């Protein structure tokens, strides 16, 4: 009776070894992938760095454009191309698949590789205030900045003075912003 | 010159009707969004193809960038606990 | 000061400071009455693409107060590859 | 989530709408998700809500009748099987 | 348990901490597993219905004790954003957001701590007001 | 799809946007391959018949919301001016 | 001691405790799941 | 117990030599940064 438990528990380990391998090799495949969309990343922040001047025509920022474009399809086109025999990794649907590792029923490791896709990546959040025409000593405060606490900023002047202005508040924003991941900046014209 | 009547009640301007979420009275009433024909408001050029556009997709591939780099960490920690698991199984196999 | 491109006057401010002028600067110039005391807006940015919660002390001096209209939106890669909306594109910063 | 059909509650609602009118849900007068709104999800409550109406007498959802071995105060109350007509209890693929 | 006398486990807590919940329920009836023959597991999700449409989240929407914010969601979640907001804090409250094939908005929690959900998450994800509170459910497995 | 019960895909938007059109349908089909057998792509062309003449398009000649103008073009399209500007706008429309 | 420096924002150093969960939840497993012919023997239960 | 022990201190010193390795770069950084500032400052004295 011991033998034969021991015996079942011998081949079900070796059995999870094998799953084991698997997992790895589906892992290290959706890594080794997700290294070209990395790259093609930087290329994109890149591109958009070499737009970002004003010595490029209309003409030329439009073949930045059309550079980027294809690059974009070329990443989604991996996120919906990589595949082990048919389960897509890099999709989406990738969620809580189990990897039966253990000599008992249910130890097991668990894979939810999120998506990383073009339409779902880069999500950044934008915010611009009316044009202010007043003045006055302001006191920001990001409420929850980190999930626990506030975060209040220090009194800035504003009205006409060098130290004063949207241009002294931007630096006061921008010196906090590794912590509350929110720089800022300004635009100050009076156009008729 | 676009002149409000009065702030109170502005639909001729934003887009505040019933139907929209940022009825008066019920939050979100300071972010409507401007209406076409009562301003003159016209789109943009696509994407990468204007400064401010330029400067806002470098911000957007930063978020990308980070993350991809976000999501691969997760692939990674899952693996190194995979091949922990796979040296004590080998071992616990030999033994038994 | 400059001259746009359609003709109209243009007083930017480089390290934003603010523009108020004093006296009667001449209507056929083209800046209304209004737009005497002018100090610019913000802009923030974030980089996860949930609201930012600003709630300070004296808020109607940045133009964020409890009485200006504020625009905020999110936009991915895919989103930005294609023409920018009119409200998208006051959020991103232009069209001061 | 007991049975991968529709969600079963203990509620005391005689339908939907009226789940929807009570106070609690996101689906009040004042909210935006009433019914007849746009919104239309009361066909999406429909598909995927089971509403028992009193807790005492549920048979329209569990086997649960005289005939049956689980009749409410005869024992085995809490074992009664789910009415496939109720929720949308499918069977699975065969096996491993 | 044995057929003379009855079996005893110590209390468990339960609710939402790292050693509270369903898993830490698991392991203290896995350990005690060749003197009763019960073995036991847990799954902990909370899945919406009506897969999803497009709303918002209250401004203190708060999950597992853990404040996130308001968060704007397209009709079939197209940005995303719900999902990586809900992620960017897994590791602190447990919690792994996914969207389902059918588009349903899927929290699962690994180790079985229990989701419980504060705030208003906005009726159009699909998860109801009857779900906020949830700490998943046991399986045993006799095998007599 | 498999032999018990149905499969419900998400409602995808078609008309012109970005994130839109037959190519977010194949996406979110392909999308679901090992469960349901099925993928699928798409081909969205417009070709015209008897060949080509001479002729103009109208002062609003416009395509995926973007106008383009009057394009006096020859009888076999000699100049080639017709293709030019409509692939003058290929990036912001989608159209080659 | 990688995420005990700082040049490292909060970001990495939540790559780190993520990573010392999956760790910590193999040690977990590690303990449970040892065992001989249903002794669990790494987990408190293997006393006298 | 001893090995073990040692096999930690070495595995340790080995990640703290990176935090090393690391805070120069933020200071090397922080250094050469300041070399522009103090050419400009001279300028401007000049100017004056
Ligand atoms: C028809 C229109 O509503 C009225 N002429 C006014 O419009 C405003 C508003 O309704 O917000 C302010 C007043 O309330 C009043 N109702
Ligand atoms: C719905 C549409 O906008 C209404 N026809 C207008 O709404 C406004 C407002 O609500 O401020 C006032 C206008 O007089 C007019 N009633
Ligand atoms: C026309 C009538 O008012 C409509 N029921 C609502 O009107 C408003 C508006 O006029 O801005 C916008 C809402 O989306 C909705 N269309
Ligand atoms: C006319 C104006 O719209 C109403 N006084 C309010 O407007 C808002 C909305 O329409 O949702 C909030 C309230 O519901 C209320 N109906
Ligand atoms: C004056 C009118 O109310 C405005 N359109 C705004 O309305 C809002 C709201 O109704 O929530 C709140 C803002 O402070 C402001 N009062
Ligand atoms: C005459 C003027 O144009 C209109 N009174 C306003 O401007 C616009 C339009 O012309 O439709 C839309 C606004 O809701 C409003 N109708
Ligand atoms: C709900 C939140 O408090 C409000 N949207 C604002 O929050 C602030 C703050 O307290 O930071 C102060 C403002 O007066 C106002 N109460
Ligand atoms: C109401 C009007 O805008 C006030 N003149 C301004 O309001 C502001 C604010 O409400 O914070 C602060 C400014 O100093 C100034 N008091
Ligand atoms: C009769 C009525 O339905 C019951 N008062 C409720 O029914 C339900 C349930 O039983 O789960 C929800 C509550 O717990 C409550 N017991
Ligand atoms: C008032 C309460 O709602 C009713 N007493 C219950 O309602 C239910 C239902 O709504 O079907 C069914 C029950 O038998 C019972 N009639
Ligand atoms: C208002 C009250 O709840 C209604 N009288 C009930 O509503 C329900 C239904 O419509 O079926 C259940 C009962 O039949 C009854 N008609
Ligand atoms: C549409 C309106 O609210 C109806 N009068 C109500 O709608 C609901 C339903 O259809 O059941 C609840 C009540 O029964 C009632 N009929
Ligand atoms: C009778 C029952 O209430 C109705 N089906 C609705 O229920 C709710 C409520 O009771 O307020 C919303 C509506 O007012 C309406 N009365
Ligand atoms: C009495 C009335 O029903 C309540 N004023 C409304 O109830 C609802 C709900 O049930 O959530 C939501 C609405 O915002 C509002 N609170
Ligand atoms: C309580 C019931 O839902 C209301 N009779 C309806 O609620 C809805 C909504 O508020 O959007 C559509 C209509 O406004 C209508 N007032
Ligand atoms: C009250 C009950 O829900 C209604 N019979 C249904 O409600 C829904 C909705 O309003 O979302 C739409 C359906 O066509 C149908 N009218
Ligand atoms: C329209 C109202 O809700 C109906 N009384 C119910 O609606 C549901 C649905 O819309 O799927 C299905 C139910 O069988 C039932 N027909
Ligand atoms: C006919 C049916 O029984 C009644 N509508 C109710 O059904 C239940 C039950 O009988 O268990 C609860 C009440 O007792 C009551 N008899
Ligand atoms: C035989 C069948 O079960 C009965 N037709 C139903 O039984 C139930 C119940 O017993 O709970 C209540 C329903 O109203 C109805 N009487
Ligand atoms: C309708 C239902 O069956 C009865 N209310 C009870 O159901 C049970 C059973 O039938 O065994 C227990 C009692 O005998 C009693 N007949
Ligand atoms: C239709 C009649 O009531 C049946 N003779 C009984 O119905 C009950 C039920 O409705 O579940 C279950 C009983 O076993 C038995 N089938
Ligand atoms: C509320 C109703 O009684 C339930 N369907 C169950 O009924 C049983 C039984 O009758 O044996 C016992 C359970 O505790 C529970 N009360
Ligand atoms: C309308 C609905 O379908 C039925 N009222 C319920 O659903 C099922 C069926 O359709 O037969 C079986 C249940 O006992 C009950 N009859």
């Amino acid at each position: 009776a011991i033998a034969d438990s021991l015996r079942s528990q011998a081949n079900t380990l070796g059995q999870a070894i094998s799953n084991g391998n698997d997992a790895l090799g589906i892992l290290q495949t959706a890594d080794k992938a997700m290294d070209e969309q990395l790259k093609i990343l930087d290329t994109i922040k890149t591109k958009a760095t070499q737009a970002a001047q004003d010595g490029q025509s209309l003409k030329t920022r439009t073949m930045l454009q059309a550079d980027i474009n294809k690059l974009m399809e070329e990443l989604d086109n991996i996120a919906n191309t990589t595949s082990f025999n048919g389960k897509q990794l890099l999709s989406g649907n990738f969620t809580n698949q189990e990897f039966q590792i253990g000599a008992s029923s249910n130890q097991t490791v668990k894979a939810t590789i999120g998506a990383t896709q073009s339409s779902k990546i880069g999500v950044t959040r934008f915010e611009t205030g009316a044009q202010s025409f007043t003045s006055g000593v302001v006191g920001l405060t990001i409420k929850n900045y980190n999930g626990i606490e506030d975060f209040k900023f220090d009194n800035v002047v504003i009205s006409t003075s060098v130290g004063t202005g949207l241009g002294a508040l931007a630096e006061e924003i921008n010196k906090s912003a590794d912590k509350t991941g929110v720089r800022a900046t300004y635009d100050v014209k009076t156009t008729g | 010159i676009q002149i409000i009547s009065s702030a109170a009640s502005m639909s001729n301007t934003y887009v505040v009707s019933a139907g929209s979420g940022f009825s008066s009275g019920s939050g979100n009433s300071q972010f409507a969004a401007l209406k076409t024909t009562a301003a003159n408001t016209t789109d943009e050029t696509a994407g990468v193809t204007t400064l401010k556009g330029a400067m806002a997709v470098m911000d957007i591939a930063e978020t990308a960038i980070t993350n991809l780099d976000q999501i691969r960490a997760d692939i990674a920690s899952i693996q190194n606990q995979v091949t922990s698991t796979i040296n004590n199984i080998t071992v616990t196999q030999v033994n038994v | 000061a400059s001259k746009d491109e359609n003709g109209k006057l243009v007083l930017t401010s480089a390290d934003g400071r603010g523009i108020k002028i004093t006296g009667d600067i001449g209507v056929g110039s083209g800046i209304l009455a209004n737009q005497k005391e002018n100090y610019g807006r913000l802009s923030l940015v974030k980089n996860d693409g949930r609201d930012i919660n600003i709630s300070g002390t004296n808020l109607s001096a940045i133009g964020m107060g409890t009485t200006d209209m504020i625009s905020q939106s999110s936009v991915s890669l895919r989103e930005s590859k294609g023409q920018i909306s009119a409200t998208n594109a006051d959020a991103m910063g232009f069209n001061s | 989530y007991k049975g991968g059909g529709k969600f079963v509650f203990t509620q005391n609602v005689s339908s939907i709408s009226a789940f929807m009118s009570a106070q609690g849900s996101g689906f009040s007068r004042g909210s935006g998700f009433s019914v007849g709104s746009g919104k239309n999800l009361s066909v999406g409550l429909s598909q995927g809500i089971q509403i028992i109406s009193s807790a005492a007498s549920m048979s329209n959802t569990y086997v649960v009748s005289a005939g049956s071995g689980f009749s409410s105060g005869s024992g085995n109350s809490q074992f009664a099987a789910l009415k496939t007509t109720a929720a949308n209890t499918t069977d699975e693929t065969a096996g491993v | 348990y044995n057929g003379i006398e009855d079996f005893k486990f110590d209390n468990v807590v339960i609710s939402t901490s790292v050693g509270t919940g369903l898993g830490a329920l698991a392991e203290e009836i896995n350990k005690s597993a060749d003197k009763t023959g019960v073995r036991a597991t847990y799954d902990v999700k909370t899945t919406g219905v009506y897969a999803i449409k497009e709303g918002t989240t209250s401004q203190d929407f708060a999950i597992n004790g853990v404040t996130i914010g308001k968060i704007e969601y397209k009709d079939g979640d197209g940005n995303g954003s719900l999902i990586s907001a809900i992620n960017a804090v897994k590791d602190t409250t447990g919690v792994q957001a996914s969207k389902d094939e059918n588009g349903k908005l899927v929290l699962t929690s690994a180790d079985g701590r229990g989701i419980k959900i504060t705030g208003d998450i906005g009726v159009g994800s699909g998860i109801l007001a009857n779900q906020k509170e949830n700490y998943g459910r046991l399986s045993l497995v006799k095998n007599d």
